[PDB]
């Protein structure tokens, strides 16, 4: 969802 | 020394900002580079944190939360250490290509916070902090800010925090030392909070002042940082 969670 | 072996092994190396040092120090220019630098450092903080002893024990969502909440404090603390070791706290060494002299501090409109960060950087000299103390204290700063209502698996987090405190004490193994280091750790939080306030305000008015934020830093500022400024997410102080 979130850009961070997708980076993570 | 196993725990210290691991911290030294995983410590991120040098991160450049990509700052164009031929342009003049404008607010928008300096800011745009700090924001770009912040994303670059977050990419390294994530790889670091994922590699720290026990960190993968946390629920994944708690892993992501704690990195995002603690990123500012981590970046300030590591910056103060770079400043100390590179330029004896004479100037703020954000990156090799983004070193702040006084004029920069003023041009960035972050002067009061820069002064606090330089004071922190001097503390590293005034306390004779060792590279090993530096590394344990920085590892602990990741576990120093949480939702007042707790994390998804709060017990796992408390047990990790407890063990990082114990490692810091074992690296001190005098009670004066511990008072002073815990006090230095606490002094990071008010600086991080002012930077978070400045950062949030800047993002709200960013179109007006021509400051560029990478997409992922925008999301963090608008989603995570307001939990902190609203008091939902708060630092764990020792003192
Ligand atoms: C103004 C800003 O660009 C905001 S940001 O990096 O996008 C940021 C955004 C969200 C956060 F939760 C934390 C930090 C910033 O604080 N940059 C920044 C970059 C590098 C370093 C270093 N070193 C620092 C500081 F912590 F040292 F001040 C700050």
């Amino acid at each position: 969802d979130t850009l961070f969670s997708q980076h993570y | 020394p196993i725990f210290l072996n691991v911290l030294e092994a995983i410590e991120p190396g040098v991160v450049c900002a990509g700052h164009d040092n031929n342009q003049p120090d404008s607010f928008a220019a300096l800011l745009s580079s700090l924001n770009e630098l912040g994303e670059r450092q977050l990419v390294h903080v994530v790889k670091w944190a994922k590699a720290l002893p026990g960190f993968r024990n946390l629920h994944v969502d708690d892993q992501m939360a704690v990195i995002q909440y603690s990123l500012m404090g981590l970046m300030v603390f590591a910056m103060g250490w770079r400043s100390f070791t590179n330029v004896n706290s004479a100037m703020l060494y954000f990156a090799p290509d983004l070193v702040f002299n006084e004029y920069r501090m003023h041009k960035s409109r972050m002067y009061s916070q820069c002064v606090r960060m330089r004071h922190l950087s001097q503390e590293f000299g005034w306390l004779q902090i060792t590279p090993q103390e530096f590394l344990c204290m920085k590892a602990l700063l990741l576990f120093s800010i949480i939702p007042v209502d707790g994390l998804k698996n709060q017990k796992f987090f408390d047990e990790l925090r407890m063990n990082y405190i114990k490692e810091l004490d074992r690296i001190i193994a005098c009670s004066r030392r511990f008072y002073q280091l815990t006090k230095l750790l606490d002094s990071v939080q008010p600086i991080a909070r002012e930077l978070h306030q400045f950062t949030f305000d800047l993002l709200i008015k960013s179109h007006m002042v021509s400051v560029d934020f990478p997409e992922m830093m925008a999301e963090i500022i608008s989603v995570q940082v307001p939990k902190i400024l609203s008091g939902k997410v708060k630092p764990i102080y020792f003192h």
